[PDB]
């Protein structure tokens, strides 16, 4: 005789209320933004043929760094067992990115680096020679 | 030409002969070639025979085997439904079809290649299933006790293993459910050194 | 405010800076009670007190 | 004084000393040298026989071990499997793989705040015992946690 | 007291979606901000009127920074 | 135009080409627009041909 | 006597042993056992879960909430719950020849294609669960769908966790 | 006998919303860096590549912040290589800055090529053992 | 503060539980889902036989669903009146539509709070099962109200 | 059309019409501000604004 | 009175507004306490205190 509905759930609070209700409009405002650039500018390639993938490269990890990148790529050579080479100068301005995904390829970890970071420093991957190898921007 | 019922040692070679359909009913160790092209609906046989074919072209075709035959036919057929139940092997090389059921009870030995939009896979115990290069749509799979079968799964793959069960699936479906009970096995089996590889997303990330 | 570390501050804005050969960092910014620095990905506050 | 904490929370060492002993009754491998911890665990109490299946009382020993792992300060945990010769190489290798990420994922879901957790299996390459008579009981199939203790 | 206990709580979800870092430009400069309108109508008096279909409003220019801000300095 | 792989046996493959033409090649195949095909692979999906091009599948 | 991981696909005895348990009367575990299995205590026994159950006309339909049933954004079938996941296998045993259509549903925001892919893949899963348990591969129908058709508004926060779902309807001839 | 759920499950419901919001946002940003990134072909890559030759494999522990000209001509004389330069020395020098412990010199001079960019670069002879250093227009 | 109303006048969900309760041990179907509430009634408790003319006792329960409606806050209103074949097609969705006239008119007419009520009919061109045994006693003949709880 | 910024506002009140004749009575009813069209061959009911000043 | 809304503002006029892209509602007008809103076609008065 009783009735009820399915989502039931432990009590809120109205400021969370009020954060999600602004991240929702903020996310369909990057959204709008993010599919008339990618209409408007057609890309021709992607960084699969700079960063291949080879045997050792198929361990797995999760992550969680808010940090410079020289700290992390040294910690991902130091699984890769491979060797690791900087190339420039990291410039007084720090690079600083975030990762925080689940069980993902070395690869493809190391290609959301490249992405993240666009236009500051680039990533190479010599595999038969078994060397990862950063390069900053060589420009200012 | 129409219905071939053979018994007793024997060796029928032939090539370029046109038929529509007959039914082949052989035993007795039937040492056939053939080299034509035929379409052809039912096959029978009764046991402890080999036997190639190179050549069969039909829009349908059932089979059902009961002893311990040794066959092999090369063209495109649209099967439909296959039961083994003895010691049986078989392979094909091109199938192009929809609906496949698959039931297999003692021992076989089965290699089949092509495109199927439907598969049922039933094995009971000593199954050796190896339907590598048959891309499917959806793959349904249930093993029981010592099964072993080998599939390429596409878009959409269903497994279930009770124990003793190795199923090695070969390619990313995009929606993979997989589910063992005592012993069972699912696993990837693939090479790990190739150039192009692909990791998972958020929709098929589903951990044993 | 002028601060010698080897960390990497990041929120109240840092108005200069310079490294050693040694990874010893040295800035000089304005003044504020609290910073925000990164130890190792992980990001950290500092109290600052006696102003 | 009570606007700086005296402690790390959730520490308590005596705690620490006595988990750590009755883990070694239980019968779990603990070292350590320095820094560097290790702990070892047969896969024979976790698993079924050359699967990825998972008892459901293990999960038990899981919330226990991970209420160990939750009490020091930490960066990069590994996690390695490792097993015995069943059928060819790949089999183990995908077998080990599994398992480490199995365990990697149980264990990020619970609160160990680790930035890093690195996982790999190597299946039948490393042994640590040449007396092979066993399957999955014999204590070469294992399971292995290693991290530094950070400052 | 409740508000920054709960702010605390969820913590790694608000600066994942409030990447200021990536919108900084090549030379380490903050974009400038930009404010839309749609569709307005104001009345002076009497026989005035004067309307206007979109209008865009330059708020603050862009600047270098030393570092990309955090939401700390928003909402704290 | 191009083409697309169906299926793989050790030796002879199963082709799909842009206009919806079928073809089953050998070891030592002919295709026009392509050449000869002097290997293939089984493990993989590619075809190597005499104009260096690779075929792959369906995405 | 039992397992927590779905019995391990066996079919699920529970009477048997109560029946047991209670005669160590013999009516008194039969009138336990009919009282238990009664569809009656089945469905209050839903209700006292988290599953809202409709029967109207013929066609029977269930609707299972996914942010309990389900980990976060995943396909994964999250293993606190087997007790409603029980009650379902013995509840839906009754009806051996209706015809299943099992469907998904989720909020407002987002990539299109990745709500679709969501739904489907969590309507595959569900597919699946149903497979593993005696039903032939024909009985079954699943598809997931996005936003189509709410039955709350998505603007409003309650109605927003209400949107997303598990629909299963079945028919009788 | 026991298993417990995640800690952080967003249990409520606008916990799920923020998280859910989270996802896409972070996979619209990561779409957009994307499709605007410019990347480089590993064929075109104008790089100077390793000279593989024996004995560019010492160990050297070398600090510099100046001119090139000297530091290519004293790593020469510490290759026993001969050395040449192909160009004019503009009014404002060349400027580097490399320190360093331990690693190859072959790929330091691959750094010191990567530095230089435009202006500068170098070409390297295995067999009549010399190092040349090509100037820009 | 305090001079504004705390409630909405006329209203408490346990007075809208026990009548609920009361209409659908009454043979009424009431069904809840959402915000979209659904109540449907057979037609042999409300009119004679393939008849447009409502039975003296029919106001009675027309007066305790007009007076349950009302409780709510709502938009728009649906109501849809549906039958089984007797001669044609269009008498019988002429039969529907004069009968969801007549109730959507005293509904209306009563001190209901809707906005905007909509009436159509259709007959036996929607049904809901295949036991066509009974004529108006079917439990097909029926009238359906839908609305939408707004806020 | 374009909505202008002036809102068009509309008062109803009436029992028991069809959706026609509501339809030609709202549309008499904006006048000089907007206008209705039906394509009952493509099941398509349109409207439009003003386009005026 | 500055007054942001998604309603439709109906008695005492107003000098200027504006309204977003989403549909939200802004104004500007001389002092009152009263205002005047059809929300769902039904007339609602809401009040404004403290002026």
């Amino acid at each position: 005789m009783k009735f009820k509905k399915p989502p039931i759930n432990n009590p809120s609070d109205d400021a969370t209320i009020k954060l999600a209700e602004a991240a929702v409009s903020v996310s369909d405002s990057m959204l709008e933004m993010a599919k008339v650039e990618k209409v408007i500018t057609p890309p021709s390639k992607d960084n699969t043929l700079t960063i291949p993938n080879a045997y050792n490269l198929q361990a797995r990890a999760s992550v969680d760094w808010s940090g410079p990148i020289e700290e992390l790529t040294a910690r991902i050579a130091k699984a890769a067992h491979f060797r690791f080479r900087v190339l420039g100068k990291s410039p007084s301005v720090p690079v600083l990115i975030s990762i925080s995904t689940k069980d993902e390829s070395l690869a493809e970890i190391l290609r959301d680096i490249d992405y993240q970071a666009g236009k500051k420093a680039s990533i190479h991957v010599y595999p038969n020679s078994q060397v990862v190898e950063l390069r900053y921007a060589k420009i200012y | 030409l129409n219905r071939f019922r053979y018994e007793g040692a024997g060796v029928v070679t032939g090539n370029n002969l046109r038929t529509s359909y007959l039914d082949l009913y052989l035993a007795n160790e039937g040492t056939t070639r053939l080299a034509g092209n035929i379409g052809l609906q039912k096959l029978e046989a009764v046991g402890n025979g080999v036997t190639q074919i190179n050549g069969v072209s039909s829009r349908n075709l059932q089979i059902v085997l009961k002893g311990d035959p040794k066959v092999l036919i090369s063209g495109f057929v649209n099967l439909r439904q296959l039961d083994m139940y003895g010691k049986g092997t078989l392979s094909l090389y091109w199938i192009k079809s929809d609906t496949l059921t698959i039931r297999a009870k003692k021992a076989a030995k089965i290699q089949l290649a092509g495109i199927v939009n439907r598969l049922d896979v039933e094995l009971w115990d000593f199954a050796q299933f190896k339907g590598k290069y048959l891309r499917a749509q959806r793959s349904f799979v249930k093993t029981h006790d010592k099964s072993v079968a080998e599939i390429s799964a596409v878009n959409h793959q269903s497994s279930l293993a009770t124990d003793a069960s190795d199923i090695y699936y070969y390619n990313l479906s995009k929606t993979r459910a997989d589910f063992m009970a005592f012993n069972g096995s699912v696993l990837d089996m693939r090479e790990w050194g190739q150039s192009d590889l692909k990791d998972f997303d958020r929709y098929n990330k589903q951990f044993p | 405010m002028y601060v010698r570390t080897n960390l990497t501050i990041l929120s109240p804005g840092w108005l200069a800076s310079m490294t050693s050969a040694d990874g010893t960092h040295a800035y000089e910014m304005q003044k504020s009670p609290v910073l925000l620095v990164s130890w190792h990905g992980k990001v950290m506050q500092l109290k600052v007190e006696g102003l | 004084v009570p606007k700086l904490p005296c402690r790390v929370d959730g520490a308590c060492d005596a705690t620490i000393i006595k988990m750590m002993t009755d883990l070694n009754k239980k019968g779990i491998k603990v070292a350590s040298v320095g820094q560097n911890y290790l702990i070892s665990i047969p896969a024979s109490a976790l698993f079924a026989d050359q699967s990825p299946r998972l008892n459901w009382a293990s999960y038990s020993l899981l919330n226990e071990i991970a209420a160990f792992l939750k009490q020091f300060r930490k960066i990069a945990i590994t996690v390695t499997s490792y097993s015995s010769k069943y059928v060819s190489v790949k089999r183990e290798r995908a077998l080990t793989l599994a398992r480490s990420r199995v365990v990697s994922e149980y264990l990020w879901s619970q609160g160990v705040d680790s930035r890093i957790i690195f996982t790999q299996g190597l299946g039948s390459d490393k042994p640590i015992t040449s007396y092979t008579l066993g399957g999955d009981r014999s204590p070469n199939a294992r399971v292995e946690i290693t991290f530094r203790r950070a400052v | 007291k409740i508000i920054d206990e709960q702010l605390n709580k969820q913590a790694r979800n608000l600066d994942a979606i409030y990447d200021f870092n990536s919108l900084v430009l090549e030379h380490n400069i903050l974009p400038p901000v930009l404010l839309e309108g749609r569709n307005t109508l104001n009345l002076a008096d009497a026989q005035s009127i004067r309307i206007s279909d979109r209008t865009y409003k330059v708020a603050k220019q862009a600047h270098f920074i030393t570092t990309p801000p955090t939401w700390r300095q928003y909402l704290w | 135009i191009i083409y697309y792989i169906q299926a793989v046996i050790p030796g002879r493959a199963w082709l799909i080409g842009s206009n919806g033409s079928t073809l089953t090649v050998r070891e030592g195949s002919k295709i026009p627009g392509y050449g000869m095909v002097k290997l293939i692979d089984s493990l993989q999906g590619r075809i190597l041909t005499s104009s260096g091009q690779v075929i792959k599948f369906s995405q | 006597c039992f397992h927590p991981p779905y019995n391990n696909f066996q079919p699920d005895r529970r009477a048997v042993k109560r029946v047991g348990v209670d005669t160590g009367g013999g009516t008194v575990g039969l009138v336990a056992s009919i009282y238990r299995d009664s569809k009656r205590k089945i469905i209050r026994d839903l209700q006292k879960q988290d599953i809202q159950y409709v029967e109207y006309g013929d066609t029977r339909t269930l609707i299972i909430p996914t942010d309990k049933y389900f980990m976060f954004s995943s396909p994964r079938l999250n293993e606190i719950c087997y007790p409603g996941l029980n009650n379902v296998i013995r509840l839906l045993n009754f009806y051996p020849q209706s015809t299943i259509y099992v469907a998904g549903f989720t909020d407002n925001v987002g990539s299109r294609s990745h709500k679709r892919k969501l739904s489907q893949a969590q309507a595959e899963t569900m597919m699946t669960f149903l497979w593993a348990n005696g039903i032939a591969a024909k009985r079954l129908k699943a598809e997931g769908y996005g936003d189509k058709n709410a039955i709350s508004d998505n603007a409003i926060i309650h109605g927003s966790a209400q949107n997303r779902r598990i629909e299963i309807q079945w028919f009788t001839s």
